[PDB]
Formats: structure tokens, sequence, C-alpha cells
């Protein structure tokens, strides 16, 4: 597809960061929301490990039409990771949910809600 | 401003370059590249909370305390690289492609940890890319 833009600043930001590192090991050494293709995606964190999609779908459904919900599960334990991507149809809905749900709680635990992609 | 994550798995040879690789740069720019054999190249900026989530997952996996010398080295069949920077620490692990194998090797616990962390990270990236662009491996 499309070749990555040249990014001198970014490339050098990585350099600084790596040269500031004082512990190394491994054979290797040898603002502003951005819309997705089919809607607006929020990123939810601090989700209880015992939570399932149903609970997420439930708490976010009142703010608009949910196009997708990814509540990924931990690959070893089977519990949910701790995060989720909730995609709404519009910016308005996504913003409303975000303002109302950031700080709310699921299964007694406080969650955080933010934009997933930015500019 | 203080986090970096890079993962690569693939093979270069006479029929070309087969691989997958994603990079989360310090400013939050995600670069996703996938060579089949079909080619995918995608870029996007993720919000700071996605970055903090990755940082948390890595920290909880505790892969930063492992080391790759005991692990199977990369060969000419395949190779994988996990490169991470968190604060003062920097790791650039290397091994072959990919489970029952890890169990009878040296440091099964460490290679198992590496294995699960890679699946958890891939999972996050596939979700980000899949949903933001409507694509997939």
């Amino acid at each position: 597809a499309e070749e990555f833009e040249v990014d001198e600043d970014g490339d050098q930001g990585i350099v600084r960061l790596k040269e500031k590192a004082k512990h190394r090991k491994g054979r290797g050494f040898g603002p502003g929301p951005q819309r997705s293709v089919e809607g607006w995606i929020l990123f939810v964190t601090s989700i209880h490990e015992e939570a399932q999609e149903d609970e997420i779908q439930e708490k976010f459904c009142d703010y608009g039409e949910i196009k997708n919900i990814h509540l990924n599960l931990d690959r070893r334990t089977g519990f949910s990771k701790g995060y989720a991507l909730v995609e709404y149809e519009t910016h308005k809905q996504a913003l409303a949910a975000k303002e109302a749900l950031n700080g709310a709680e699921i299964m007694g635990q406080t969650i955080q809600v933010d934009w997933c992609f930015v500019k | 401003e203080d986090f970096y994550l890079r993962y690569y798995v693939g093979h270069k040879g006479k029929f070309g370059h087969e691989f997958l690789e994603f990079e989360f740069r310090p400013d939050g720019k995600l670069r996703y590249a996938n060579n089949s054999n079909t080619m995918i190249r995608k870029e996007a900026f993720v919000h700071q909370s996605v970055m903090e989530e990755l940082k948390r997952i890595i920290i909880d996996s505790e892969i930063m305390q492992e080391d790759d010398l005991p692990w199977p080295p990369p060969d000419r069949v395949g190779r994988q690289e996990l490169e991470i920077v968190i604060g003062d620490e920097h790791i650039s692990f290397t091994t072959s492609k990919t489970l029952v194998d890890v169990n009878r090797s040296k440091d099964p616990e460490g290679l198992r940890c590496f294995y699960y962390l890679v699946q958890d990270l891939k999972c996050l990236v596939f979700s980000l890319i899949g949903l933001h662009f409507k694509i997939k491996p």
C-alpha cells in the first residue's frame, strides 16, 4: 500500500530515547480525535478481569449505536485483558459516552475512557 | 515521551521478504507493516492511553527481567524481534519463529512469558488496525 512518510523528527526522538537508556540486553544489540473508517472509536481501560462483552455493550449502548466492541481476552488466563475498543456511529455519541463513562465503574471498579486515535 | 515498542516476525530469502511488524514510536505514532507471500503499510496516531495500556501489559508480563541468551536463536527459517524501551531500561530480544516446544527448551518459563506477551500485543495491534482501517493479517 502507501509508503510510510519520512519522519526525521520521530526518527531522532527514538534515537534520544534509546541513547538515554542505561540498561541494555538482548541479541538485538549484536490532541484532537481522529475518525476511523466506519465510525468513532473510544479506548476503555481499567476494566475488571471478570468482565465480559455483555457488560460493556450494556454500559455503553445508551450513548449511541455501537458498531463494534473488542473486549480482548488475556491469552494465558482467559480473563479479559483490562481494556476495550468501543466504536460508535457518530462523533457526538462517542463524545457523550466518553464524558459520561470516564470515571464510572463496571463491576465495582473505576474505568477510564478516551479517544483511541488522534491527529 | 518515554516508551517505545517494536515487534517483528518474518523471513527474508530468494522469494522475497515475508513478515509482520509494528512499531509504537514515542510520540504515539503506530506503524504497521505486513508482507504476505499482498502488502500492507499503515500509519496512525494512538491516544496516550493506548500507549499507557501497552506499557502496563509489558510491565505486568515482566518480560523486561528476562534475557534471550538461553532461547533458540534466529535461523534462516525465520526470526522474531521484541524491542522495548521503558524509562531507563531497553531490551532488544531475538529468537526464532514461535506451545509444547518452549516447555522442553532452556528457560521454558521465560520463553512462555515471551510467547504469551507476543500474543497479547498482536491482539491489541490487530484490533487497532482492523477497526481503524478495516484490514487484518
